RNA sequence: CGAAUGCCGGCAUGAGUAACGAUAAAGAGGGUGAGAAUCCCUCUCGCCGUAAGCCCAAGGGUUCCUACGCAAUGGUCGUCAGCGUAGGGUUAGGCGGGACCUAAGGUGAAGCCGAAAGGCGUAGCCGAAGGGCAGCCGGUUAAUAUUCCGGCCCUUCCCGCAGGUGCGAUGGGGGGACGCUCUAGGCUAGGGGGACCGGAGCCAUGGACGAGCCCGGCCAGAAGCGCAGGGUGGGAGGUAGGCAAAUCCGCCUCCCAACAAGCUCUGCGUGGUGGGGAAGCCCGUACGGGUGACAACCCCCCGAAGCCAGGGAGCCAAGAAAAGCCUCUAAGCACAACCUGCGGGAACCCGUACCGCAAACCGACACAGGUGGGCGGGUGCAAGAGCACUCAGGCGCGCGGGAGAACCCUCGCCAAGGAACUCUGCAAGUUGGCCCCGUAACUUCGGGAGAAGGGGUGCUCCCUGGGGUGAUGAGCCCCGGGGAGCCGCAGUGAACAGGCUCUGGCGACUGUUUACCAAAAACACAGCUCUCUGCGAACUCGUAAGAGGAGGUAUAGGGAGCGACGCUUGCCCGGUGCCGGAAGGUCAAGGGGAGGGGUGCAAGCCCCGAACCGAAGCCCCGGUGAACGGCGGCCGUAACUAUAACGGUCCUAAGGUAGCGAAAUUCCUUGUCGGGUAAGUUCCGACCUGCACGAAAAGCGUAACGACCGGAGCGCUGUCUCGGCGAGGGACCCGGUGAAAUUGAACUGGCCGUGAAGAUGCGGCCUACCCGUGGCAGGACGAAAAGACCCCGUGGAGCUUUACUGCAGC
RNA sequence: CGAGCUAGCCCUGGCCAGGGUGAAGCUGGGGUGAGACCCAGUGGAGGCCCGAACCGGUGGGGGAUGCAAACCCCUCGGAUG
RNA sequence: GUGGUUCGUGGAGCCAUGGGGGAAUCUGGGCGGACCACCGCCUAAGGCUAAGUACUCCGGGUGACCGAUAGCGCACCAGUA
RNA sequence: CGCGGGGUGGAGCAGCCUGGUAGCUCGUCGGGCUCAUAACCCGAAGGUCGUCGGUUCAAAUCCGGCCCCCGCAACCA
RNA sequence: CCGAGGGUAGGGCCCGUGACUGGGGCGAAGUCGUAACAAGGUAGCUGUACCGGAAGGUGCGGCUGGA
RNA sequence: GUGGGAGAGGGUGGUGGAAUUCCCGGAGUAGCGGUGAAAUGCGCAGAUACCGGGAGGAACGCCGAUGGCGAAGGCAGCCACCUGGUCCACCCGUGACGCUGAGGCGCGAAAGCGUGGGGAGCAAACCGGAUUAGAUACCCGGGUAGUCCACGCCCUAAACG
């Protein structure tokens, strides 16, 4: 989808919205499961430690089930469909048989009135959730966990997905939404499928405003400020850095790599 | 303009309060110093009910 | 003590000088008094009137009210006071806060961390204009009243009776409970009209005894209705979820409703009744009282931004928590308890005066400054919190009286020309509101557009089309259309209310910034790309614990640069950077010990110490420019000259491409050619010899957008030729109050010399009675600041790197 | 020792008269094989325009021992973000 | 790897100690300034212990100390205005 | 005016700093192949080294004086 | 009332001129090269796309007006 | 109409083997690539050649034709669904309903453009290495858009018989 607009107002027309029509009249978030205070902040305590941030509209929780072992075996039928102004990804309310309501990070093809279901049994299809090893080597699926009873953590940003691609003893060889191999163990649960809405990558925010909403104030580059507050800084008309590109805090940022080299979790990855 | 002295009872007896100035080690010696200077207030007079 | 722009105090000097804090304004009669322009009274005049009038909150803390007073406080006076002396003055179960709740955030047992001090920290506690919660209308006082009193209506507890029901938690659920813009229907506040009701009065000055003028025609008030409107399905089976349990909640499945029908829950009327009650007139106030009065208390219309409220509709950015409240069960108890009526009894603590857009708050002041919320009447102008006049209500801003010079501030007007003024139409004018004509290039189809340019605009009579409230009508209230006519110099007649255009530069645009000299071409900005980051993420703060990141997960997050959009972003990886290279070279501790040394009489003990094995790091080998960067020279050549498509040679890592080019870049330069002009170092279009453009420190453009920056026209004009007149506030004269910087002392003249090189002060001559006042500013190298440019001092800080030397960090 | 000025964030409340302009979506018609789409009518969108409060601080004058240690007058920016 | 000592790595002992190795009970251990021999001194890794010594808020004494711009900031209702 | 770089056969460049020895590419001349010209092949010629001085036995080369040439600086006022 | 025309303002078409500019046509014996016609010595021709003093070259696909 | 027939006609989904390139391991050395000849490059840091294992994309050998289908452009592994055309026979139904087709509408190789994905091989441009008097060419080693997918534009052609 994605909505446009005629140029009625400069910006209001390169503005483009999304569409919520795979919205079911939903719209009312629904309390008990979720939603909580979400404690809105852009520093810890003191200090701001991410820059930029703060204002943009009011939030409330959407509290998710992210480990489906929960309900091994409890069917649920899939009730609505709604907005989740914590993410990117629109999410699914539904109504288990148990009696018990939660939300999962709703899949691209779900539809309202469908019945899901999580376990070593359950049939691979949209929605459903199993762990690693009882997964067809081949489909595609979102929201894998990294380490057993852990929590999903994996392809859950809007229409994302991992694919699977081989077995290795206790262990499954994933295909990131990054494009890394890693090997994850059987034990983790993925519910099956693509994230959906995967249109959110098209929106063309328009204004200046439309930022400031998702709450990100402007973001001035160094080269804007002084020596004193950034390298890129002064001192005639504008300049050419002048020096490798760098943070405000000084370090390469054109190319030096990150990763904390020696760590543990290296051996279970294979790309990039 | 506007100036800098804005009148509060709250934020003054919450700053420079006495129970302010007792709950930490340098208000504590404030204190100290205040006393055995003197001082006839060793607090502000913050006021009413 | 004679000096330190020395320290403290005292007193001069300027000086009776400047000022006396808004240009909203005062004049008079009469009291009081030792003394009145300044106090009290009355009459007259002017200002505010979305306040300069009322009501809260914050702050203030006795300033409120009386009596008695002026020494000082008041920019004068002062009998006055916000002043001095004294006494009086603030009354609450219902207003506000607390013996209720929770948010950020504090604090903080459990725990975790830190040399100590201390730091984090789910529970819990605290935490308030947020949720919850029971009072309305009048009366009185010199000062308080939703507080006292009067009328009417409630809230909890506790104790009784009358009974109902398994009662029952700090626990489970339900509810509480939410965005923004736009709105429906019915109401009330508020307002207008009245031929009707009720009223002291009044016929003036030429007309008027008139449906005449003026004044006023309500307020609250339970149940009960009535009119609006909000909430809500009712049963029964099954039940593995709602961290023990539930009959409740959720989830299925069968019935009945789908309707607000029915219960409730508010608002509004009506309401037993309680109360108020104008003008004018008589009084005595520093004000209130009495009468008016058995006052009337009537009908239409306008009408909410408020109320019904958890109303609806649309939208994307997706919109607190806990308690009260209902419900559900548990340990327990069921002679308890809990629920419903009726009685009696009980109901603490703090705030209440007064100021409150200000003389009582923040500005050293009775300071033209600042200060959150609510009410803010009427007429007219299209509407309106706008504008002008005015209700109510409050002010005449705490020095006055004269005079009518220059000049200053502010304001009005102009002959003829009109931008000739000038850095520049800066300033000033012009235009101006509404209605209807009518609108170009260009364009991103929106826009440009209020383009431009025009006409209409007052009253009178006549005809005629709509609504709305009333019944399908009268009235009252809104929009109209036509047709005759009248008066002015002039009809949004007074106040509020764009000058327009062409063209280029710069930036997309709305936005942001140097509080107090810079609002921009700077910043931000959607968007574009590179790069890091697999989640105990990267990264940042902290020693750590921990927190942010983020209850996020590659369509996600951190950094960097460019900066919408269109067309596009060329060659160089030689150097610096980062990225990749399980080979080599080098490499510290350590491992290894050939070998040598010191002592011992010896075992020993104690030192050195070559091979060799030893990481990252550098060296080495490659990648990589939307990484740091860079992207040539000297000749020669075409059948007129001229020029060079061609060639030659040297050095490069490679030898700037497209596109733009006398530029925001052009030194020589007012380059040269064209346009505008009477004339154009500016402008605009060209040329290319680009001193010294050029591609994400982006390149060339672009509709639109601008308190940006040039150039040009038309319109209008005091900007100017070139001034003149007028107004008011000062200036000046008088009474009152009365400063300041500065000051070695002064009896402080011109030329011409001289002098440390710019003489009132020395020399010579000339001139010149003594002292004031208004004015002008050449001088006293005039005041102001130990010159901010400069140099000096082995003075100080801020900033940078391949300066040195450390440290964090890795 | 200070964030009662000032900068930013958090929680929570409050405020912005009255005019313009007319987005999407609806509804009817036209069109087609069905469409795209074109007309009306409704609708009330917008870092929309005019403009008070309010928030500013453009240009000029005055003020400069001031009313004021940032003032006043005229004028001007924005004002549902 | 550092501190303490006059001791700044110096031939650098001793006294303390974060790090790693890691004993012995008298024929046992440390020291006498690398180390070794000899000759000596001491008996670590647990603790307490008056006295002489420091100081002057308070009381007293005494001044080739001040005498109200001095002497404490304060002779006085001052750590006040 | 000041700083440093440079004048070499016809053209463009080496040659010095560690003095004795002028080298390269093109071009020019003679000869070949071709019908002929170019290409290609075979041979050959050409340099007071900007000039006036001396330094040494000996100067392109070292050192001073001028003649042009090129690039860099001309700041604070 | 209309009304010849006169003044104001904004549009539409055509005509002429303008620095310089863009390609063009034509011009006996100027320069550079050699694209095409013989297998033109890379078969050509093509539409499009990038690039180059010039002819032109290359890519992608097409055609016989070649093998 | 009834009843059949051939076909790479179309769309969408799904899948199968061959080879290349890279990745990992085994084993194994002193060269491999390439040309007219060579050079760049590739390789003792373990190349080339061989075996096993894994990823990824594109194109479908034999059938295959001088063949078929389509209105054209064009369509070629296999399977399935949806879909258009087209011929045959039977001579049953209609009953002149027929042809062309200005404009319109639609399809429309390739390259190219937009946004998003994907990227093995190839390959404009571009860097090198030869060739030449000179080579911005033909030849060789590199290599970016593109080539491919979704959707949206582009409407050209020696679109030819
Ligand atoms: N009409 C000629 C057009 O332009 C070009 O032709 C132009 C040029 O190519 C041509 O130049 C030729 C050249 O080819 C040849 N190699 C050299 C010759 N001297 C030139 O000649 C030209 O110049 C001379 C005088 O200068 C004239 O007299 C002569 O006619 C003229 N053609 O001169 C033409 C214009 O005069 C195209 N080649 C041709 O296809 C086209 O038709
Ligand atoms: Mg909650
Ligand atoms: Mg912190
Ligand atoms: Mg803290
Ligand atoms: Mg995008
Ligand atoms: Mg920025
Ligand atoms: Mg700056
Ligand atoms: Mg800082
Ligand atoms: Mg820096
Ligand atoms: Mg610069
Ligand atoms: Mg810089
Ligand atoms: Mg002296
Ligand atoms: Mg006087
Ligand atoms: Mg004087
Ligand atoms: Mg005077
Ligand atoms: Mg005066
Ligand atoms: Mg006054
Ligand atoms: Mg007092
Ligand atoms: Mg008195
Ligand atoms: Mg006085
Ligand atoms: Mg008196
Ligand atoms: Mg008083
Ligand atoms: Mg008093
Ligand atoms: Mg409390
Ligand atoms: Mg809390
Ligand atoms: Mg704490
Ligand atoms: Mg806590
Ligand atoms: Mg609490
Ligand atoms: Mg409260
Ligand atoms: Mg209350
Ligand atoms: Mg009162
Ligand atoms: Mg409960
Ligand atoms: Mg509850
Ligand atoms: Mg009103
Ligand atoms: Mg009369
Ligand atoms: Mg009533
Ligand atoms: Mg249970
Ligand atoms: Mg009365
Ligand atoms: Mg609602
Ligand atoms: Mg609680
Ligand atoms: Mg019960
Ligand atoms: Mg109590
Ligand atoms: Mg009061
Ligand atoms: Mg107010
Ligand atoms: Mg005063
Ligand atoms: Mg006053
Ligand atoms: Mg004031
Ligand atoms: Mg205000
Ligand atoms: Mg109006
Ligand atoms: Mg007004
Ligand atoms: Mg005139
Ligand atoms: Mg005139
Ligand atoms: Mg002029
Ligand atoms: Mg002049
Ligand atoms: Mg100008
Ligand atoms: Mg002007
Ligand atoms: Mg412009
Ligand atoms: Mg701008
Ligand atoms: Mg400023
Ligand atoms: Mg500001
Ligand atoms: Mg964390
Ligand atoms: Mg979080
Ligand atoms: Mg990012
Ligand atoms: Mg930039
Ligand atoms: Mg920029
Ligand atoms: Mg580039
Ligand atoms: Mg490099
Ligand atoms: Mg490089
Ligand atoms: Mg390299
Ligand atoms: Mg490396
Ligand atoms: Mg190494
Ligand atoms: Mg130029
Ligand atoms: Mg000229
Ligand atoms: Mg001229
Ligand atoms: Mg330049
Ligand atoms: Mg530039
Ligand atoms: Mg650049
Ligand atoms: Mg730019
Ligand atoms: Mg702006
Ligand atoms: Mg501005
Ligand atoms: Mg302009
Ligand atoms: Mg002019
Ligand atoms: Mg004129
Ligand atoms: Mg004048
Ligand atoms: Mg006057
Ligand atoms: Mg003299
Ligand atoms: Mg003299
Ligand atoms: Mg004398
Ligand atoms: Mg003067
Ligand atoms: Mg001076
Ligand atoms: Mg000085
Ligand atoms: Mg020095
Ligand atoms: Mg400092
Ligand atoms: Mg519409
Ligand atoms: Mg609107
Ligand atoms: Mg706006
Ligand atoms: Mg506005
Ligand atoms: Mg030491
Ligand atoms: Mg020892
Ligand atoms: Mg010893
Ligand atoms: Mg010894
Ligand atoms: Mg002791
Ligand atoms: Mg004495
Ligand atoms: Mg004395
Ligand atoms: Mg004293
Ligand atoms: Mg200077
Ligand atoms: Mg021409
Ligand atoms: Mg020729
Ligand atoms: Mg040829
Ligand atoms: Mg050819
Ligand atoms: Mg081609
Ligand atoms: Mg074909
Ligand atoms: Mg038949
Ligand atoms: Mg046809
Ligand atoms: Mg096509
Ligand atoms: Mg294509
Ligand atoms: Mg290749
Ligand atoms: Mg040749
Ligand atoms: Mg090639």
């Amino acid at each position: 989808a994605v909505k446009k607009f005629k140029p009625y107002t400069p910006s209001r027309r390169f503005m483009t919205v999304a569409d919520f029509s795979e919205i079911t009249k939903t719209e009312p978030e629904k309390s008990l499961v979720k939603p909580l205070k979400k404690t809105g902040g852009r520093n810890n305590q003191g200090r701001i430690t991410v820059r930029f941030r703060g204002g943009g509209h009011k939030r409330l929780y959407r509290i998710i089930d992210f480990k489906r072992w929960d309900k091994v075996g409890i069917p649920a039928k899939v009730a609505a469909i709604e907005y989740d102004p914590n993410r990117s990804a629109r999410i699914a309310l539904l109504h288990y048989v148990d009696g018990e309501k939660r939300y999962i990070i709703a899949p691209d093809g779900l539809q309202v009135g469908q019945q899901v279901v999580a376990g070593p049994d359950a049939p691979i299809q949209v929605g459903n959730a199993l762990p690693l090893r009882f997964i067809p080597v081949g489909t595609v699926v979102h929201a894998v966990e990294l380490e057993p009873k852990k929590g999903a953590k994996l392809a859950r940003a809007a229409g994302t997905s991992a694919q699977i691609q081989g077995r290795e003893g206790d262990y499954v060889i994933l295909r990131l939404p990054s494009g890394e191999l890693r090997k994850v163990h059987g034990e983790c649960y993925a519910t099956v499928g693509a994230v959906g809405n995967a249109d959110h990558k098209n929106i063309v925010l328009g204004k200046a405003g439309r930022s400031r909403w998702l709450g990100r104030r402007p973001h001035v580059r160094g080269a804007a400020m002084n020596p004193v507050d950034h390298p890129h800084g002064g001192g005639e008309g504008r300049a050419p850095r002048g020096r490798p590109p760098a943070s405000p805090w000084g370090w390469q940022t054109k190319g030096l790599k990150t990763r904390k080299r020696r760590k543990p979790s290296s051996r279970f990855i294979i790309a990039r | 303009m506007k100036r800098t002295w804005q009148p509060n009872r709250r934020k003054r007896a919450k700053t420079h309060g006495f129970r302010a100035r007792m709950r930490t080690p340098g208000g504590r010696k404030v204190l100290k110093r205040r006393r055995q200077k003197g001082r006839w207030r060793l607090t502000p007079a913050v006021r009413k009910r």
